[PDB]
């Protein structure tokens, strides 16, 4: 009557056999990093080619980390969870994955991508190749400089490690220099133990690095909060170092207000014509793309409602600026502490209050259901994304502000969640995919078109985008040429 | 300086459909001096109520009427700049101001209102192309939606999204 | 430069009757730039709708509220300056304009009015001193005796003598 | 009940057997001008001293004027009326009159002022000792650059006359030379038949010389008018010559309409300090003060509907200057003619078209009775007027705009019309006499008070002004000291 809700399609699939810490497109071959094992693939067909693992290591505190130890009859037998993965190839096309086993002991290989490893240690007070925490971290490398630099943040458990850094690695390709000590940032020790710090994403535009971070609204506060933090690209150390607030809100517009706090994940991109006005932006402008759920009272935990917004860069440079009050400015509290000396007045570090409001772009259309995955295209002048669920159906969108529109593509796909991690390609003729994580299984699905089947109304098929080109056959939602007659509207 | 008081659309013109009206129509190089002119009524045989500066043949157009008077036409022209009587334009709200247009563009409290065409700090769903009928054009409080609190602005403030601006009511 | 544009009651200040009313007050050199702080609320908390400067003090006082506000003692002080808001003086007549005050001040045909005080170039029985109930002050039309045809004003033309102004009523 | 509206009161009283053409004030003695007579008065007692017959005189044309011609037994005898009489004090006291009977040739006489004659004749195409009209004139002279000057309206019959000529007296006091030909103005032979003209009064102030008159409206306009015509004082001619209409008009302010074109008479002062505001005048400023009737339709004639104005003088020299719009001026119709080689554009001569327009100050109170002659003096800040009626009967009013005043002072003089000619005289301590003509009986009248008695209510008695400090007997108002108890309200 309405929609065939769940439609089972075959696409090309690969399933492995441990879950996918990361997913990576470069030159004609995936690049998968899963518990244990590293993963090659064919792009075309998903044919699995060639792979490197990494099974559970022995662990023992007496044998350093690059060395093996398989003489140690006295400890124990852990498991290797990948914590990033990255590709280089402004030098050699090399991958160069880092795992928290060996407490962020990085390790590089120079069709399939095992053919050489290379154990990343620079032997000494504090370790600059402890690169990656354990429990939880993001990374994000671009060649800067001619080198590629690594940008870390990193949660303690207050158990050499420190929240976030930025190393570069030696064109020895042997380990990594802090230039600086503001190079790094700590949380102190009082507070390490409280106020949680959490890292989702992190990117580049505009000569600025932005990471997004989950963590606590403020010391001893029992609250959370999301927020973004910038700062300039200098090798030497983390010298324009801001952060504010983020919130996604919808509220009748003229004076039902309900807050989103916790982000989930998101995505950096080029919008729609017609939504770069109905926004305001450039076409040419980048946008990020936010999904964000709302918490359990005082709770990391994201209850099942959820939402998305964007956000010009340009206006959260511009917030960053000029159009926030200079009173509200506050010290960083979990840097230099509210006893700090340098709080009553390159070198400082900002907090900032008043947090950064956005409205939903679907109008609370998701009040009911989590979400966990985003990435987001252009067809002509439209835009669309592709949502991840909590629950693990997929589906995708035509973002516009023009009314809501009902998901033109939408399925169940296996059990798991759906992985944050994404990687959309777009090849000429508007023809692409996307390859999305579920547990242990990618799949990589079009651009154009997932079966125009999935309609259960005239007026259904309707709504269905023109660059389908898909229609009504009198009596279903089938294509022109698979309408026998001319009776296709 | 006047000029800078009277209500400026740019872009736009109009064109009277009843004959009676009569418009004092001279060269000029710039607006100003038809806003001078039409402000102490210069040589102005009639109780001038509005004026089109035309950019391409300089010349001023001035009206004992302007938009809200009856049987007028508006024209989108782009060497046309319309500017309208702000003493000609009542500053009191009838009901919930739902016709009001005057230029009071700040928050109760008294705080500067946000442009309705920018998005910062604030995005919404009102728009000037989008909405049209009520005719909004930079900070002059509106209410297009109606709203029992009267017309309101997106404050410029950061903190604050939005606030009813204060108008005296036309209270008999 | 509004300070042109509102209206100025000269050895006139305002003393609030209701406790509730909060003054800004602050000295600066000249009413100026009590003018541009007050236009856009400079540094003010509320809804500025009146000011009183003082020369000897060389002070603005800035006042969410002016003469026609309820509460308000009018005092007369040579070192006292009183200025009210335009655009919070209703430019729209009631009945007869028989309480309207604001400052159109041309005939219906577009003429400029005659200051009341003088007698240039018709003397005339109407005059501040000897009427202070309805509160002319220079050239703005008003219906002390209420005519039906409105506020109207002395013309400086001496052909004629007199002309009823032009205001747009407030015809809900 | 209300006012014994007139009550004979004997007073101060002379009577002569000719009526009185001019009467004047110089030196302790009263010098009056009557048909064929020449009488000299004391000033306190109205005791006639001494008087210089011109009888009716005999006329033939061959006969010259100034010599005598008792040898005529061929001709007419005619009576002979003073147009005019003169004072001169800047040189020795002496008194210079003009009669019509023998063509305007004035005689002047250096108590008693009948001491000695001389027949000002300076014998010539022109005449320039024909100082007067016969029909209708108005004199006024004045000393200038230490000699008197003479200012000469003057009415033709279009039977050398000219319309208005300033002449100067020669210190060899025998006859008067035009200095140049615009010095004088003339009507056009054509419309000499038409157009009358008519003077009514002429004074100086502030440097200019103002005459007073009535003519027809506009030429061939069959409608009369009043205008005044102001122009500089200097000896060589008339420069800064101009005039234009004047108007006195009551009807409600807002926006009963009725005209007085018709002036009668004038009188020149300064205010009184309540009306000085009244009219937004300085109490130091000069005003004339116009008694003024309409005329019957198309008509000369006055009906019996008067009215009074005042104007200061600043008022009227500014509407000469700015306030009209030089569109209006047009070309003086009667001295150059319409078909004027000059209209197309010291020299020029100029008449003006917008009559300024003075409200009535008596509101209409004479809307039934005729006005012939004013004056004007000051009470402490109260300003008093004694007007003149064509019934004959006498009243003095306080002026003032503060609604209308009653007429304190009221009865009826002589059978004759109160004629325009008067003199007040102003004597410290605030009394001083009005010398007022009457056909041929003059009149001197105190000023503080003519009889407290013409009272018939004790509101009556309470509306007369503080000055007379007379009041309320308890039944009928007399002042205090003849109220025989207190009870004197």
């Amino acid at each position: 009557s309405e929609m065939n809700v769940n439609m089972k399609y075959q696409l090309p699939n690969f399933t492995a056999e441990t879950p996918i810490q990361n997913v990576i497109l470069h030159e004609h071959h995936i690049f998968l990093g899963a518990t244990n094992y590293i993963y090659v693939l064919n792009e075309e067909d998903l044919q699995k080619v060639a792979e490197y693992k990494t099974g559970p290591v022995l662990e023992h505190p007496d044998c350093f980390p690059c060395q093996d130890c398989s003489s140690k009859a006295n400890l124990v037998w852990k498991d290797n969870i990948n914590m990033a993965l990255v590709v280089d190839t402004y030098y050699d096309d090399q991958l160069i994955s880092c795992g928290s086993v060996n407490r962020g002991t990085c390790q590089r290989h120079v069709a399939d991508i095992q053919s050489e490893v290379h154990c990343i240690f620079s032997p000494p007070s504090q370790c600059p190749d402890c690169v990656v925490s354990a429990l939880g971290a993001k990374v994000l490398s671009s060649v800067k400089d001619r080198f590629i630099n690594f940008f870390v943040g990193n949660t303690i458990n207050s158990s050499p490690l420190h929240s976030i850094s930025v190393r570069r690695l030696k064109e020895t390709k042997d380990g990594f220099m802090f230039l600086t000590d503001q190079s790094y940032i700590d949380v102190l020790p009082e507070f390490r133990d409280s106020y949680p710090i959490k890292y989702v994403h992190a990117f580049e535009s505009n000569n600025f690095i932005y990471f997004l971070t989950v963590q606590r609204e403020t010391l001893d506060a029992q609250t959370f909060h999301t927020r973004i933090i910038r700062f300039c690209s200098i090798n030497s150390g983390l010298h324009s170092y801001m952060e504010m607030p983020l919130e996604c809100i919808l509220t009748e517009k003229r004076k039902k207000k309900e807050v989103f706090n916790i982000l989930q994940a998101a995505y950096v991109s080029k919008p729609g014509a017609q939504l770069a006005r109905q926004i305001g932006a450039s076409l040419n402008d980048d946008i990020l793309f936010g999904v964000f759920a709302q918490s359990k009272p005082d709770s990391a935990e994201p209850m099942d409602r959820s939402a998305m917004c964007a956000f010009p860069i340009k206006y959260v440079n511009d917030f960053f600026n000029k159009i926030v009050n200079k009173n509200n400015v506050r010290c960083l509290q979990h840097f230099y502490g509210p006893n700090h000396e340098h709080c009553f007045n390159d070198e400082y570090r900002t907090e900032f209050t008043t947090a950064l409001q956005r409205v939903d772009l679907f109008m609370g259309q998701f009040s009911e259901v989590l979400l966990t995955s985003i990435s987001t295209f252009i067809k002509g002048d439209l835009t669309i994304a592709n949502l991840g669920t909590s629950e693990g159906r997929f589906m995708q969108v035509v973002v516009s502000r023009s009314g809501p529109s009902t998901p033109h593509v939408n399925f169940l796909l296996d059990s798991h969640p759906v992985s944050p991690e994404v990687i959309v390609e777009h090849t000429l003729n508007q023809n692409g995919y996307t390859l999305v994580i579920t547990g242990k299984k990618i799949t990589k699905i079009p651009l154009n078109g997932l079966g125009c089947r999935h309609f259960q109304s005239c007026s259904q098929c309707l709504s269905a985008p023109p660059f389908v080109q898909c229609g009504w056959c009198h009596d279903k939602c089938v294509r022109s040429e698979e309408c026998l007659s001319g009776t296709w509207t | 300086n006047t000029i800078h008081e009277f209500k400026k659309s740019a872009k736009t013109t109009l064109i009277k459909i009843d004959p009676a009206l009569k418009i004092k129509t001279k060269k000029v190089n710039t607006a100003d001096q038809c806003a001078n002119r039409c402000t102490r009524n210069k040589g102005l045989p009639f109780t001038c109520k509005a004026f089109v500066f035309d950019k391409a043949r300089k010349q001023c157009l001035w009206f004992p009427f302007n938009s809200m008077s009856s049987g007028v036409k508006k024209e989108f022209g782009h060497e046309f700049d319309l500017y309208e009587n702000k003493d000609y334009i009542r500053n009191c709200i009838i009901g919930k101001g739902r016709s009001y247009k005057g230029t009071v563009s700040i928050t109760k409290s008294g705080i500067k209102c946000q442009p309705w065409s920018s998005m910062i700090p604030h995005e919404h769903s009102f728009l000037p192309s989008s909405y049209r009928g009520k005719d909004l054009q930079e900070n002059y409080c509106r209410n297009p939606r109606g709203e029992e609190g009267g017309p309101w602005c997106f404050t410029s403030n950061p903190e604050v999204r939005y606030e009813v601006c204060d108008i005296p009511q036309c209270s008999e």
